[PDB]
RNA sequence: GGUAAUACCGGCGGCCCGAGUGGUGGCCACUAUUAUUGGGCCUAAAGCGGCCGUAGCCGGGCCCGUAAGUCCCUGGCGAAAUCCCACGGCUCAACCGUGGGGCUCGCUGGGGAUACUGCGGGCCUUGGGACCGGGAGAGGCCGGGGGUACCCCCGGGGUAGGGGUGAAAUCCUAUAAUCCCGGGGGGACCGCCAGUGGCGAAGGCGCCCGGCUGGAACGGGUCCGACGGUGAGGGCCGAAGGCCAGGGGAGCGAACCGGAUUAGAUACCCGGGUAGUCCUGGCUGUAAAGGAUGCGGGCUAGGUGUCGGGCGAGCUUCGAGCUCGCCCGGUGCCGUAGGGAAGCCGUUAAGCCCGCCGCCUGGGGAGUACGGCCGCAAGGCUGAAACUUAAAGGAAUUGGCG
RNA sequence: UAGGUAGUUGGUGGGGUAACGGCCCACCAAGCCGAAGAUCGGUACGGGCCGUGAGAGCGGGAGCCCGGAGAUGGACACUGA
């Protein structure tokens, strides 16, 4: 997915194995949903 | 470094620099041409006839006398031989290379998930190749010349 | 790493195409090439403009200070926008009437943005119904059209 | 691999030369290389210098004074003019005289200093200082 | 003094061993790669071992 | 700036330029923040997960030719204005004239010289490759023989609990469990020895015996004769998990069904359990795939363990044994010069040099939207801008705290 | 934005022009450009020169001179050197 080391480190954020799990669930939407 | 791994390695063999042999020889030029051409017919590879000479008749390299029809060049076994018509028809560096990649590639017929042997069929065939590119470059290899694995 | 890269005699064509090739990592040069600025910027390369006001509005100012900054909403005349500008002065919300032709200059922040702790206007008034607004704030001249 | 013989010998001779060490071994010996070495001779910067044949391309015994600051090789091997040299003078040494640059002119090796004199130009190989 | 980094020489030589039950006279080598069989008789002479042979013979000279 | 304002608004002092002096937009310098001169990539942005190779750039020593690159001299050209200098005319000057040079850095006709590059012949052996000898190793693929442990079943003995927890409960048990003994079957894994030890390009590889096979180190007056390095685009290899078909299923166990803890407990804890994990045939191509350190060559103090080969001495219960010293190649530590912002690296560099390729350019938006190519799907690879913000990051100090 | 071209590339014989030429025509072939970027999109009058910098360089080419092109948009002829 071509991601980059410096979104591990949790500082000021939310841990980033849950943020791809969300992104993917969108990408997923916008393809069924009349992605076509 | 090695050409496919990377170790160094520094095993070999180091001579002395001399121009003209020493002084305990007593073989002359045509005792030594004569035993050159003895022993190819034996059946014995251009590396081990000088293996031979060194160790049994006491010769160190033949490289150390002149050709006797020529000034400039210096006697090289393979120079002896295209003097008798007794050398081979091909580089024997690809012979070996390409005699020993054939009875692996009747290996990896029975064993076809050996997949760690494989891969020195891959390097083996770079090494070929990069040989020919070389000899059809010098014109000792006919350009009409490819190496096919299905035969032989 | 190594030494650096195409450091030869005969190898000028891939020396400048590296220098090509990396000169559009850049912001200042692709935007200037590319030509970014304009096609999105409601003044369209003028250093002024004018429109013409349609309500006069209060902004809050920004977190580590207090107050209210005043400012007006205008109706530009080249595009038809809508934009929101600024009234520098003590006092001179009260010499702006909705109706009024204004003039508008940048308001001199960073890379051309905003400035201070107002923070999302970025253009500020200059001219009202022809005569300057810094005049009418000190006294000094009186403003025409009521 | 190797690719230059000359520079090999110019970083040997100024990484030994810092250390403290007083001879060195220049072990693939060009005929170049024996043409540089004649004109750091010259000026003062190494002492006396012998070819000694080993049957492979011979060796390059020099004994080091303890006299030069800095040596390197020119790589790209630019050309120049004969009317161009402080350009590259006001690039690579550090005054208005200060050590020589060596040039391969079309009449053998020199320092950039008799170069001017008679007019010459041609492509730079090193400098030493 | 002359490392032998420059000039490198060897360490192995020639021997001018003589046989046993032959008397014959030969040169061979001291690290051979192969087995020195005298010349006339056919009695072995050296043994490849690794590194240095292991002659069995009698030795006159280093030369 | 909160009722004691050198920072806002007025008075009076003062400062900078001055016929001008301020405001908004654009380009250059600032910026070594585009780097040929001349930057970065262990921890801050950034080395492709690994390896093979086509074009292209870079290429070992000597001898004889040629004169394309290159260098010097000389003819024909590159309009005037504009640019620099000295002199002369308007009062000096801006402006204008007479002379010298530069600029359009690029063309073309000839003569001269061969150091280096290119091109054509000859001759080498150090780099790289081939070969022979005595050894080391969980490198890989088939065949065959075992080792204890765990679960289930059948016989013999015994009789009321077992199990699990912070404490319990769900569960198993009178159709005789847990426990002990005699037997029958069934899948997966190979303990101690075991070692900053070994082998491999990386992912990875550990019972024993027989067969085929790949690579590396050492010893070498053996053979070939520069056959080399790097490698855009292309190609093969790639843990775990998931997918499509056939088999198998002991232990463990995403989903799921119940017992507890709790303000809730969709979790941690307890009793069960489907897919999976295993085998044969394929696809997918991802990891903190990490030494967060791409690959070849040369050089720049020492000390000290340890694995493989060789050499020289000394012992020896003559053993494929033990101890000491040296040379070559791997694997660790303390450390000079030097480098670094430090932590720390230091001949196995993050030092001084010669090469080639890949990537980086304030933080977010965003690895997203739109388009293309692969996959059976899950998914992989390529990849912006509107806008928004003044810091986000790194290595170390003094305290406060757990 | 990866393939583009079919009078398109060439030959033989001709017409037309002030003049050479696929510039047009009748026959015979299958050539021609291209990852060292063809084709297709975008923006733009070209140069002498001008702004800025210690220089290497980066940015602009309205006004003066020299070339090109146009006369509301698109087609076409008469007179004449
Ligand atoms: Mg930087
Ligand atoms: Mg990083
Ligand atoms: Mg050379
Ligand atoms: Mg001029
Ligand atoms: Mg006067
Ligand atoms: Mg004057
Ligand atoms: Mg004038
Ligand atoms: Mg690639
Ligand atoms: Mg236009
Ligand atoms: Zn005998």
């Amino acid at each position: 997915m071509k991601r980059r080391p410096r979104k591990w480190k949790k500082k000021g954020r939310m841990r980033w194995k849950w943020i791809k799990k969300r992104i993917r669930r969108l990408k997923r939407q916008r393809k069924k949903e009349r992605g076509l | 470094a090695r050409m496919h791994a990377r170790k160094r390695g520094k095993s070999g063999s180091k001579r002395p620099p001399r121009t003209a042999p020493p002084i305990w020889l007593e073989y002359t030029v045509e005792d030594i041409e004569n035993l050159v051409v003895k022993l190819r017919k034996e059946g014995y590879s251009t590396a081990m006839i000088g293996t031979i000479l060194r160790d049994q008749y006491g010769i160190p390299t033949v490289k150390l006398f002149r050709d006797p029809d020529n000034p400039n060049r210096k006697l090289t076994i393979t120079r002896i031989l295209e003097k008798h018509g007794l050398a081979p028809e091909i580089p024997e560096d690809l012979m070996f290379l390409i005699k020993r990649a054939v009875n692996l590639r009747k290996h990896l017929e029975q064993h076809p998930k050996d997949l760690h042997s494989m891969r020195g069929l891959q390097l083996i065939e770079s090494k070929i190749r990069r040989l020919v590119k070389y000899y059809k470059r010098k014109g000792k290899l006919p350009k009409d010349w490819r190496y096919d694995p299905e035969q032989a | 790493p190594g030494k650096k890269a195409p450091n030869g005699e005969f190898a000028g064509r891939k020396l400048k195409l590296k220098r090509k090739k990396f000169r559009w990592s850049d912001i200042r040069y692709k935007r200037r090439v590319l030509r970014l600025k304009e096609k999105s910027d409601p003044l369209e390369g003028a250093p002024q403009a004018r429109g013409i006001v349609l309500e006069k509005i209060a902004v809050e100012a920004k977190q580590p200070n207090s107050g209210m900054r005043k400012a007006v909403r205008v109706q530009l005349i080249k595009n038809g926008k809508v934009v929101t500008a600024f009234c520098p002065g003590d006092g001179a919300i009260k010499f702006i009437d909705e109706h009024d032709e204004v003039i508008i200059e940048g308001i001199g922040g960073p890379k051309g943005g905003s400035m201070g702790d107002i923070p999302g206007i970025r253009y500020k008034v200059v001219k009202v119904n022809r005569v300057s607004l810094k005049e009418l704030v000190k006294g000094r001249k009186e403003k025409p059209r009521r | 691999t190797l690719l230059d013989p000359l520079a090999n010998a110019l970083s040997h001779i100024t990484n030994s030369e810092r250390v403290g060490k007083r001879e060195v071994y220049i072990k693939p010996a060009s005929k170049l290389i024996g043409e540089v070495l004649r004109v750091m001779q010259k000026y003062g910067y190494i002492g006396e210098f012998e070819f000694i044949d080993d049957g492979r391309a011979g060796v390059y015994r020099v004994q080091l004074l303890g006299k030069i600051n800095k040596a390197g090789a020119i790589k790209p091997r630019f050309p120049v003019k004969a009317r161009d040299y402080e350009r590259w003078e006001k690039r690579f040494l550090p005054a208005f005289e200060f050590g020589i640059l060596i040039v391969s002119t079309s009449q053998g090796v020199m320092s950039h200093k008799e170069a001017r004199e008679k007019g010459i130009g041609g492509r730079l190989i090193a400098y030493v200082y | 003094a002359l490392p032998r980094n420059v000039i490198p020489m060897p360490r192995s030589r020639f021997l001018r061993v003589k046989c046993i039950d032959c008397g014959n006279e030969q040169i061979v080598f001291s690290h051979p790669a192969t087995r020195v069989r005298c010349n006339v008789c056919g009695a072995t002479l050296v043994e490849p071992t690794g590194g240095k042979g292991i002659i069995r013979a009698k030795i006159l000279e280093v030369l």
